[PDB]
């Protein structure tokens, strides 16, 4: 990371809200939504057919917030986000065989979750700044591919 | 491809848009350039301001291609080649470029239209750009 | 697009294959499961071994699907639409894969066609395959 | 890098011989031909036309060889390959601003070279370990981006 503190601010402030609860889940669903082929990981979850399947999906909102709370912790951890991502790394790498550019997509399509629900506080320079997260995070988890 | 639904999805969120679409193509620049300013370098003759009158301008420009392009769906090949050839050809724009604004066209979207960002559109609306970017980059396969 | 010379830069080299052209798709996978190990995830089902009467037969099939191809190259989509809903719909596959197998098969091409792997041919051989993963992959857009 | 060093011996024996004055220039070129837009970043180097005039063109050959200089360094550093980089990264990162995907594309056309050049001899595992480093490589100059 880096991030100018003016940055983090921005990314600080505007994330002490986030309906996390709900916000995990716009994510990861309209991954699956929006990229199918991810889908491919969570046939288990019930039928994600059409998008109202998807979204009102409980097994998915279940795992959006964690994944939304892998994010709480890699932001309190920018220091060093590699590392807290050790697990999850060899959990989606050497163990679930995902492409590193999934994880782009998840952080971007977040991006866009979070674009939504603050909606005009979403200012580039606060995108900018989780661009730099997001992507900062894609690659914690990418690490163990090399 | 891009479904018979897509391609509602799109128009009605395109509509639903209005003249703020040049708005938002200068807006979506900006997000680009500040989030991924690798993408900065094809615009050094441009003074990537926050309120340049050449970012907001060149919006207008955008934003009104992709309105030739909802417009010509069913037909954009033939719609942009006009662009494909400047975009491939000439400028010779990095493809995941169209990746990059593709992008921040729908987190400026999102912005913008909260009430119908659903993720029906959304993910119709991707494709759109998809679409497009592809054509945009046809000029390249 | 793909010029009326990549066409023939094409056709060319894959006539200069022959009945390889079967051994060839078997080989161009094995360099993909070994090189990038995270498409094996997709191929559970086969003995992704050395010698596998699996990855060999695949391979034939792949192998006639890029000469399909060849064959119907000022029209592939129509031909592929096959595959193209089932690699897009039903398989699930991630579009990078259309990559890292695509560069495989130019990398077994170049190892096997010394006389002919020009630059020229390399070029318009990639756009080749990059319009096939396109239309493999245009039932995503 | 990692490498089994079943897989340093295929690198290591197969890069001894390589017509490192001739290899250079057959990656930088291919690419300038097989993926035109990086030629923006050699208008400077004369007519890039048509590929006849790529490849026979001096001032490629000539940044060829110390691309593959540059390589040379890595295969024997891949112990610290980042750092290593850590010029080159600033060159091509907060310098040139090239996309770290290119990285990817001209170790990627090199492997082909690479493929062309010795031909049966770049058995699939040869390859899945240059493969290795190839990424190592984008890697490392992709470094100062993050
Ligand atoms: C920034 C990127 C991502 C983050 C933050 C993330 C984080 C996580 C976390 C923390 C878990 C929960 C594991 C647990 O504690 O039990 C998990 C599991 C998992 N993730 Fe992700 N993930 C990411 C992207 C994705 C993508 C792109 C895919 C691939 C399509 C994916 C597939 C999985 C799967 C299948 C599990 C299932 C866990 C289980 O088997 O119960 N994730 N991820
Ligand atoms: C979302 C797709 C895009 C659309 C629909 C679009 C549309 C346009 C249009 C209509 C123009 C004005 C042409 C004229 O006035 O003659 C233009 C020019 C140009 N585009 Fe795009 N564009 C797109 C993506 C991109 C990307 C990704 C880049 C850069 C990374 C880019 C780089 C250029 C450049 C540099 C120019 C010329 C700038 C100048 O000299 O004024 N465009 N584009
Ligand atoms: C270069 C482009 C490709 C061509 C032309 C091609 C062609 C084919 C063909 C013709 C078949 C046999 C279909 C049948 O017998 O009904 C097939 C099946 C399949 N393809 Fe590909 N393919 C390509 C790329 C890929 C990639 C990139 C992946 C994986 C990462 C992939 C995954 C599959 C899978 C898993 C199957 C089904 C396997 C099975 O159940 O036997 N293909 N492909
Ligand atoms: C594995 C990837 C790459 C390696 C090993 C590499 C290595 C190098 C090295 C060592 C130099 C010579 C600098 C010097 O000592 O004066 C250089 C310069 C340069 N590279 Fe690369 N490079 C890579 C990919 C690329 C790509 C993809 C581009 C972008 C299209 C590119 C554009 C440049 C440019 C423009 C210079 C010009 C130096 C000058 O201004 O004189 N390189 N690169």
């Amino acid at each position: 990371v880096h991030l100018t503190p003016e940055e983090k601010s921005a990314v600080t402030a505007l994330w002490g809200k986030v309906n996390v609860d709900e916000v995990g889940g716009e994510a990861l669903g309209r991954l699956l939504v929006v990229y199918p082929w991810t889908q491919r990981f969570f046939e288990s979850f019930g039928d994600l057919s059409t998008p109202d399947a998807v979204m009102g999906n409980p097994k998915v909102k279940a795992h959006g917030k964690k994944v939304l709370g892998a994010f709480s912790d890699g932001l309190a951890h920018l220091d060093n986000l590699k590392g807290t991502f050790a697990t999850l790394s060899e959990l989606h790498c050497d163990k679930l065989h995902v492409d590193p550019e999934n994880f782009r997509l998840l952080g971007n399509v977040l991006v866009c979750v979070l674009a939504h629900h603050f909606g005009k506080e979403f200012t580039p320079p606060v995108q900018a700044a989780y661009q730099k997260v997001v992507a900062g995070v894609a690659n914690a988890l990418a690490h163990k591919y090399h | 491809v891009l479904s018979p639904a897509d391609k509602t999805n799109v128009k009605a969120a395109w509509g639903k848009v209005g003249a703020h679409a040049g708005e938002y193509g200068a807006e979506a620049l900006e997000r680009m350039f500040l989030s991924f300013p690798t993408t900065k370098t094809y615009f050094p003759h441009f003074d990537l301001s926050h309120g340049s009158a050449q970012v907001k301008g060149h919006g207008k420009k955008v934003a009104d291609a992709l309105t030739n392009a909802v417009a010509h769906v069913d037909d954009m090949p033939n719609a942009l080649s006009a662009l494909s050839d400047l975009h491939a050809h000439k400028l010779r724009v990095d493809p995941v470029n169209f990746k990059l604004l593709s992008h921040c066209l729908l987190v400026t979207l999102a912005a913008h239209l909260p009430a119908e960002f659903t993720p029906a559109v959304h993910a119709s609306l991707d494709k759109f750009l998809a679409s497009v970017s592809t054509v945009l980059t046809s000029k390249y396969r």
